[PDB]
């Protein structure tokens, strides 16, 4: 997560030489979608990417305080003569490479500094496995060794489907199946 | 946020004590991030974050 | 128009019937949970407010 | 058209910029992107170096975790010549003279018996209380004291704080270097950062004197446009456009965004490699470039072990 | 000879419907000669036309003004003498919408035929005596240069 | 905790950067200055130092 | 299991009938974590969280 | 400052990417009228909207109309307002 | 971005995405002609999509026609004012209307509404028409082509320089917000019913 | 953007 | 053990051939497709990377006229070793260069 609530997982640990480096001979360090922006509307990560990098590139340590800044002295054009004066682009942007091709993006990419956190939400396999004494089909019941449940609304969707013999399969063929006898008398 | 809990972990005996090693103190912070001294324990490292849809596992709430 | 045309009224009379023919629901269908779905499903999405 | 490799031969130069220890800079003219970019790509991920991969611990009693420890001493570069040695056949725990190379970190702290009065000063009251890699001992095994000389297997930086120490603490571990290519793990990696960019081009499509050339003169990076005197006036000229950041900051100011065409010149690429002084930057240029006729051979090996014909 | 079309035209006017679109610009063009009128998407970054300009236009169905066969595709190493080399900006695509001002009356006085050239339109609207050539899906090229006097 | 041998996003051996660093802060440099004189040049490198809370002094007060 | 058997997928709760599809397995050398292309968690009304 | 196509919000929003041009005007226009439970945020029972402001005061800032962006942030009594609506949604989706 | 009307790759761009789009395509790969032949071989971003549906859609089966409407209408693309000529309705040759002949692309711009979860678009009338695995190698496909579109050739970001205001009609703000306090007293005597004395 | 000391 | 697999397109078409090259990346994947495609008689030269999880490439060579799509990839190897080849005689000689105007300056 940043510090403007914006979860993100991590989906694929991406290689460095595969990076999109800058013209400045960096590499990012996580990528960030733009996706995530026009439905949570988090400006304040914006102003905090360009504060990071203009704070990194001189020095300082840049006071974020809530309500310091009015709309006759703005968030973006404070900040934004920051960068100018620092030799990069007053809006944020560095003007990216590519590391699956080789040439430039036509588009600028908005790079900057941003403080993640870690959060502690930390990240099943069955064949032939142990079955209980009554009732012969897989364990289950909060523990290891334990079967994969099936389910009412998945008897009732996999009817739906039409394929009875699947239902047949994952509901009759692979737990406790018997052979039973009686006298058809 | 799995962050720098407390300096004694030795004498201590929490079930579990989520440590980060090396965190770093923010650069954009608050005023009041400095009144309570919060660089005591710090929670999150710093990093060069770029907006883009560059890969094609980046969409849908992941990075 | 002049474009192709390579069909009349009657091919295209013939092209509309079969497939009103051939989207008729084949037997075996179990329509009933299809229809115990379709006022089931979104059932969990009325919200109150 | 296609490849007239003689219209290669006579239009691709290199020119040196800068290059001291442990640094390079040079232009490529006349290459394209999808050979530039294969040399970058292998700078970072193909040319292979030594790094610490087994640690094999006796008492660490210091606060430093036994884990983050050894992680520590994997990211310390080592100033063995990769070239030497070679790649660890998989599984053998202790590698012979050629594959393996060791260390042994062994640093016991202590109080200062003399000199101790009033002070709270480390330096005065512990000895050997900051663990740097000037306390790694080269261990040679084989013959290995042989090949190389005294002083020449050795930590690169010799400054780099491994641990912290208190007295009664003490760090007893051996290392075994190997052998890897950069994309197997970061810590192999012989270069800081090696990256390119085009040199760009600035055109004054209408000449600005006055006032107006110094609005120009700082909009740029600092020694791009230069604001020169002829009969009174100020007029700008450019100067060296290699320094240009091109940051895009005359497309901000409105009646100077239409008198300047800031683009770049197209394969004109600038080169930086930095090394991190496992071997001299021109030398892992130089094998990077070998590397990629590496990967052709084996493949033109394939070919012919293919067809017979 | 494999023409479909020759005529000397005039831009008069330059995007007026207001989507300006970047590297490609609309002209409203009028003939001399006759009294029809063209609308055209050119690349300004490869061929930049400007108002007031008059220029040549070609529209073929082929390359090879001898032994006519139209093949329709592309080859570069290919170095014959074709209709391409004697002007200067070449593009290449279907007639997708013929559509007149018709009142139950067929090959009225005003015929437009749509043509698009992988996304660059153009309307050639005149009279219907000289459009006889364009079908609906008809492979045609656009052979265009700007002559100054 | 203690400085990282190496910088995260690019590999640059910034782990022989710290005493020196604090060397320059006692002799009156300003922080724009201390990371330039050690030859710090890349924003995602001068990140690495000035934004470093060095957690271990404080860490070895509860020695044995 | 191989690079085109079939696995049948099932995110609970099933709410429809396309909450359970059956996908083609591919084997990917060093995960942990399930795979998905984008077409299908709109289906699954998965979040990928 | 930059428009469609050349800007990007707008290509997410009018492409049917995300957001909508709700939440753009949001962020570069005013955040308009807080409605909280379909009405003006509550009087106290003093008539004080807000602390801030004097008993039944006539502006319409003193009963919500934020008027003021995103991109250059709300004053303490808009941020206020907005939290109210930010929880009655909240607390209507945590309870129903 | 891509079947925008002003793209225009160059035949090592054209057909590097046609073979990112494509992925061990069983046959040979039958590509198109250039849009513009001369003074550049410039293709367009259209026949890229071009290219890809007539590779995709099965080999004896005949590419599919298709007309319609997008999601960005003709109000989205104006920038100046519009000038009314004479003899000519813009949505004639607007980008509004997916105009897809023979399988190719010869008008209009893809979004949503063609090839997103909204209805009667290209990969909906492909599962209508071809059936369901060539319906589902469309949208692979169209994903694979415009990912590494924004990889290799124009990547896609978010600045600040999109959502700011002009400093002119940030005035014409100030000012209707300097009007917006005092809209106070008129609107209580017309709820009241109370006249202005 | 040191200017080259090999020239053209 | 292999290290390159060739597919045929339909057994008896060998003007379209897909090489499966093992252990690579868009290193060499990307410079052979630009040395390919700077052949007259290749109608289309394009890579993919196969999945990032794997690290073998795609590589589609097609060719017009009749002949083995096997003669532009040994002309796109061998014209690429050239090519490094002579970037190296340009390199190590561009470096001897400015090591010489170091020592003889003012030293
Ligand atoms: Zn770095």
């Amino acid at each position: 997560a940043s510090r403007h609530g914006q979860k993100g997982i991590l989906s694929r640990l991406w290689p460095a030489e595969d990076m999109p480096f800058t013209e400045s001979g960096m590499v990012p360090d996580i990528l960030f979608n733009p996706h995530g922006f026009p439905s949570r509307m988090t400006i304040g990560m914006l102003i905090e990417s360009m504060a990071g990098k203009s704070a990194a590139l001189h020095g300082l340590c840049h006071d974020a305080t809530p309500f310091i800044f009015s709309e006759e002295n703005s968030a973006l054009e404070y900040f934004g003569e920051m960068l100018k004066a620092a030799g990069y682009n007053f809006y944020g942007t560095e003007r990216l490479y590519s590391g699956i091709s080789g040439l430039e993006l036509e588009a600028d990419i908005f790079i900057g500094v941003v403080y993640y956190q870690r959060l502690r939400h930390m990240v099943q396999v069955r064949t032939t496995g142990a079955r209980d004494r009554v009732t012969n089909q897989p364990i289950g019941g909060r523990n290891v060794q334990g079967g994969i449940r099936f389910g009412e609304m998945e008897r009732d969707a996999l009817l739906a489907h039409g394929t009875s013999f699947l239902l047949h399969d994952r509901l009759f063929n692979c737990s406790d199946r018997s052979v039973a006898h009686v006298c058809v008398k | 946020t799995m962050g720098f809990p407390l300096l004694t972990y030795q004498d201590r005996s929490d079930n579990k004590l989520y440590r980060l090693q090396t965190p770093q103190s923010p650069l954009v912070r608050p005023s009041m991030y400095d009144y309570y001294d919060m660089d005591n324990y710090p929670i999150g490292t710093n990093a060069i974050v770029a907006v883009i849809s560059y890969t094609g596992y980046d969409m849908e709430d992941a990075m | 128009s002049y474009e192709k045309s390579e069909l009349s009224l009657d091919r295209l009379r013939t092209l509309l019937q079969l497939k009103w023919q051939r989207s008729l629901c084949e037997p075996g269908e179990a329509v009933g949970l299809l229809a115990a779905q379709s006022i089931g499903e979104p059932s969990t999405q009325m919200t109150l407010n | 058209d296609a490849w007239d490799q003689d219209r290669f031969e006579k239009n691709f130069r290199v020119d040196v910029v800068h290059m001291d220890e442990n640094s390079l800079e040079f232009d490529m003219v006349g290459i394209d992107a999808a050979i530039a970019n294969a040399f970058r790509r292998i700078l970072l991920a193909e040319v292979p170096t030594m790094a610490v991969e087994k640690v094999l611990v006796y008492n660490n009693t210091s606060i430093v975790q036994d884990e983050i420890l050894a992680h520590r001493l994997g990211l310390i570069p080592i100033h063995a010549d990769p070239r030497l040695f070679e790649y660890r056949n998989q599984g053998d725990e202790e590698g012979t003279e050629i594959d393996t190379l060791q260390f042994r970190l062994q640093v016991r702290c202590t109080r200062n018996p003399h000199a101790a009065k009033d002070s709270s000063d480390p330096n005065e009251l512990y000895v050997n209380h900051k663990v740097y890699t000037r306390h790694m001992t080269w261990i040679p095994l084989g013959n290995q004291a042989d090949l190389f000389p005294e002083g020449t297997i050795r930590p690169v930086h010799d400054d780099i704080l491994i641990a912290q120490l208190r007295p009664g603490q003490e760090i007893d571990l051996l290392m075994h270097c190997v052998k890897g290519i950069g994309k197997d793990h970061a810590k192999f990696s012989p270069v800081a950062t090696a990256s390119y960019r085009l040199l760009p081009d600035i055109t004054l499509l209408e000449p600005v004197e006055g006032e107006a050339a110094e609005e120009l003169s700082r909009c740029f990076s600092p020694g791009v446009i230069e604001v020169q005197e002829v009969q009174g006036k100020k007029v700008a000229r450019v100067a060296n456009p290699r320094l240009d950041t091109f940051s895009r900051e005359i497309f901000r100011n409105e009646k100077l965004k239409k008198v300047v065409r800031l683009a770049r010149v197209r394969d004109h690429y600038i080169f930086s490699v930095e090394s991190t002084g496992v071997l001299p930057p021109d030398v892992l240029v130089s094998e990077a470039i070998k590397v990629l006729m590496g990967k052709c051979r084996r493949f033109l090996d394939e070919l012919d072990a293919v067809q017979m014909d | 000879a494999g023409i479909l079309f020759e005529d000397i035209f005039d831009v008069k006017d330059i995007d007026p419907e207001g989507k300006k679109f970047d590297r490609v610009s609309r002209l409203h063009c009028e003939s001399e000669s006759f009294k029809m009128d063209l609308i055209l998407d050119v690349n300004i970054q490869i061929y930049p036309v400007d108002l007031g300009d008059k220029f040549r236009l070609v529209i073929a169905s082929t390359l090879y003004e001898d032994g006519t066969l139209d093949d329709g595709e592309y080859n570069p190493t290919d170095d014959r003498p074709s209709r391409a080399d004697q002007f200067e900006y070449v593009m290449y695509g279907k007639v997708y919408r013929i559509e007149g001002d018709e009142t139950s009356t067929e090959a009225a006085t005003r015929l437009s035929a749509y043509v698009s050239y992988g996304g660059l339109l153009m309307r050639l609207q005149g009279d219907a005596n000289n459009l006889h050539g364009f079908e609906v899906d008809s492979r045609v090229y656009l052979l265009m240069k700007k002559l100054a006097f | 905790m203690i400085i990282p041998v190496r910088c995260f996003t690019c590999g640059k051996i910034v782990g022989n950067k710290w005493e020196a660093y604090l060397g320059l802060l006692q002799a009156e440099y300003t922080e724009g200055d201390a990371l330039d004189a050690l030859g710090l040049k890349r924003y995602c490198c001068r990140r690495m130092l000035l934004a470093h809370v060095d957690l271990i002094e404080k860490l070895l007060n509860y020695a044995p | 299991v191989k690079n085109g058997d079939i696995l049948l997928l099932n995110r609970q709760p099933t709410l429809h009938r396309p909450s359970i599809q059956a996908h083609r397995a591919r084997i990917l050398p060093e995960e942990k974590v399930l795979r998905l292309h984008y077409a299908n968690c709109k289906a699954y009304n998965a979040d990928f969280d | 400052h930059r428009q469609f196509p050349e800007n990007s919000l707008q290509m997410m929003v009018q492409s049917g990417a995300k957001g909508s041009t709700v939440n753009t005007m949001q962020i570069s226009c005013l955040l308009g009228q807080i409605e909280l439970e379909g009405r003006r945020p509550p009087l106290m029972a003093s008539g004080k909207s807000l602390p801030c402001f004097e008993p039944y005061e006539f502006t319409p800032r003193a009963g919500g109309f934020v008027t003021g962006r995103f991109l250059t942030g709300i004053k303490p009594p808009e941020f206020f307002f907005h939290c109210m609506a930010g929880r009655e949604g909240l607390v209507d989706t945590a309870v129903k | 971005s891509m079947t925008t009307r002003g793209c225009f790759f160059t035949r090592e761009h054209y057909m590097e995405l046609v073979y990112r789009g494509l992925t061990d395509k069983v046959g040979r790969v039958k590509l198109l002609s250039p849009s513009i032949l001369k003074p550049f071989p410039l293709w367009t971003g259209k026949q890229v999509v071009s290219t890809l549906l007539i590779n995709i859609i099965p080999e004896d089966h005949i590419p599919l026609n298709l007309s319609g409407k997008a999601k960005i209408t003709g109000k989205a693309w104006v920038k100046e004012t519009p000038r009314s000529v004479p003899g000519f309705n813009p949505d004639s040759m607007c980008e509004s209307q997916v105009i897809i002949r023979e399988g190719e692309l010869l008008c209009g711009v893809l979004d949503k509404a063609h090839y997103g979860s909204s209805a009667y678009g290209l990969v909906h009338c492909c599962y209508e028409i071809y059936g369901g695995e060539t319906s589902g190698k469309v949208l692979t496909c169209l994903a694979r082509l415009f990912t590494a579109y924004l990889q290799l050739y124009r990547g896609f970001t978010l600045g600040v320089e999109d959502i700011l205001v002009k400093p002119k009609a940030d005035v014409k703000r100030q000012r209707i917000i300097e009007e917006s306090t005092h809209c106070g007293p008129q609107a209580v005597r017309a709820a009241l019913n109370l006249p202005e004395a | 953007g040191n200017p080259p000391v090999t020239g053209p | 053990k292999t290290a390159l697999e060739m597919v045929q397109a339909a057994g008896t078409d060998r003007h379209c051939v897909t090489f499966v090259l093992h252990e690579e990346d868009h290193t060499l994947g990307n410079s052979l497709r630009y040395m390919i495609m700077k052949n007259p008689e290749v109608e289309f030269c394009g890579y993919t990377t196969t999945h990032p999880s794997e690290s073998k490439i795609n590589l589609r060579i097609q060719t017009r006229g009749t002949l083995p799509a096997v003669e532009p990839f040994q002309r796109g190897l061998n014209e690429l070793m050239n090519v490094c080849q002579h970037v190296l005689d340009k390199f190590e000689a561009s470096i001897k260069d400015y090591k010489d105007q170091k020592a003889s300056r003012n030293e």
